[PDB]
RNA sequence: UGGGGCGGUCGCCUCCUAAAAGGUAACGGAGGCGCCCAAAGGUUCCCUCAGAAUGGUUGGAAAUCAUUCGCAGAGUGUAAAGGCACAAGGGAGCUUGACUGCGAGACCUACAAGUCGAGCAGGGACGAAAGUCGGGCUUAGUGAUCCGGUGGUUCCGCAUGGAAGGGCCAUCGCUCAACGGAUAAAAGCUACCCCGGGGAUAACAGGCUUAUCUCCCCCAAGAGUCCACAUCGACGGGGAGGUU
RNA sequence: UGGUGGCGAUAGCGAAGAGGUCACACCCGUUCCCAUACCGAACACGGAAGUUAAGCUCUUCAGCGCCGAUGGUAGUCGGGGGUUUCCCCCUGUGAGAGUAGGACGCCGCCAA
């Protein structure tokens, strides 16, 4: 069950540990997309780091 | 009121002193002695699991004698736990105080018991 | 007055936690005796804790509560 | 303690600050140690309280036997204790605080420099099977290098044989206490002094703070024959303003 | 019915009632043996006079004690909002404490 998730702000003035974690996820610019399977440990990085990003399950 | 205390409390406490540091819990088990009134026990105590291996006490007929305990039949039920535990006795053994100082019937039987391995 | 008057720190806690440890290597370093050795290791002269076997450390109730033997190799 | 002087202070242990791993500063709070002695410390056995707590010649009225009860007061302390209840708290044997070494590991991450408790193996020991002989939870200090002494030397010794001299292994001796220890060395006086740099002491000059300091309210005991509030004002409260 | 064990008292600690028959022991002692530190009190040693009268097995009892929820709550995690001394809002978490209760144990081995 592949899902969208859009980086929505910018990562300057974030603590190194979000920073971290939304640059695991793959995402490098702004307004940038990628996709991935849906499973716990997605959910939880989505949740680590929410205020920065929109997801979408297409 | 003076009251009594029991005799055998001070001889589980003293059984547990001497039971800190002994082990016969592998392969060589404890061997351990019950004297009493009526006569002296003597079992194997083999832990980790806990069975009783080999086992001879002085109530269990097979020759008796007139004290069945006391100072000779000591000797006298020594020498036949002795082979007791000799025909299915393997190794050796670890001797337990169990809380009676071996000036005794402890010391007869452990001697006895030291021909059958100790 | 107490200006400094103080000393220099001794490092002391745990030094090991569910992984596999050699032969000697130190768990736990005491004051007093917090923790007994349960299993095959022993203690030093100034309440150390030891391995005695390398094998995985485990941290358990010393079955009587309010004392925790909690060190057992393999 | 500097506008400026007017002082303690350095090395090591234990506790708070320290934010439930570990580390963490300030002239931030509290206490100490330069040792021991000696009872020691091995071992095998034996234990049981302790503050109170039944009765009590006479001290201890009660060393007094007997009631009753917590693993409890005690555990060289030097030092608080901080952790430790056998936390090894109370009594009985010939050893004592040996000689070779050493696997790891913890620190350090400075290899540093120094540390720390290590199983295990070999020679020979006490007490008893097992310990332990590698003293008694962590301060004494192992302050090095460097000097001198005290012993051993399978070592070298200027052509040869010696010797004088040195090496190597153990050892005993500095408040080197500003304790990682300039060289055995060391008061001042100089608005008579001189050179190089520094942003400040100058003196808010301006800057911050408003402790203060000024000024004003809120409350009202009372006073005032009388009567709170004609004139006041205890008592508290809460503010302004920029002079000091 | 002893010996020998294991798990946090839900084991405890009591209270009551039963038996003592075994047993375990009291208990007669003290020949011998250990004594005793000092002192048949233990300590051994000797049997068994009398035993259960204790003790040994039960049987109950939460009286104590023990164990212990749900449920909130304090606190806190990440995002916010304001008079930003402090407060608020959302997101997770979640104590102590009390309490409903449970609970008078079980589990062995070798005997018998």
């Amino acid at each position: 069950a592949k899902l969208e998730i859009t980086l929505k702000r910018s990562v300057i003035g974030r603590p190194e540990d979000q920073r971290v974690t939304v640059r695991t996820l793959g995402l490098k610019k702004t307004n940038q997309t990628v996709v991935h399977e849906d499973n716990a440990a997605i959910r939880g990085m989505i949740n680590k780091v929410s205020h920065l990003v929109s997801v979408k399950e297409q | 009121m003076i009251t009594k205390t029991s005799k055998n409390a001070a001889r589980l406490k003293r059984h547990a002193r001497v039971r800190a540091k002994l082990s016969g819990t592998a392969e060589r088990p404890r061997l351990n002695v019950f004297r009493s009134n009526k006569h002296i026990y003597a079992q194997i105590i083999d832990d980790v699991n806990g069975v009783t291996l080999a086992s001879a006490s002085t109530l269990d007929k097979d020759l008796n004698v007139e004290s069945t305990g006391d100072t000779s039949a000591a000797t006298k039920v020594g020498e036949l736990v002795a082979k007791r535990a000799a025909e299915k006795g393997i190794s050796d053994v670890v001797f337990d105080r169990g809380g009676y100082l071996y000036h005794g019937r402890v010391k007869a039987l452990a001697d006895a018991a030291r021909e059958a391995g100790l | 007055k107490n200006g400094r008057d103080s000393e220099a720190k001794r490092l002391g806690a745990k030094r090991a936690d569910g992984q596999f440890v050699t032969g000697g290597s130190i768990l736990y370093r005491q004051r007093g005796t917090k923790i007994y050795p349960g299993e095959n290791v022993g203690r030093g002269g100034d309440d150390t804790l030891f391995a005695k076997i390398d094998g995985t450390v485990k941290f358990e109730r010393f079955g009587r509560d309010r004392k925790k033997v909690s060190v057992y190799p393999v």
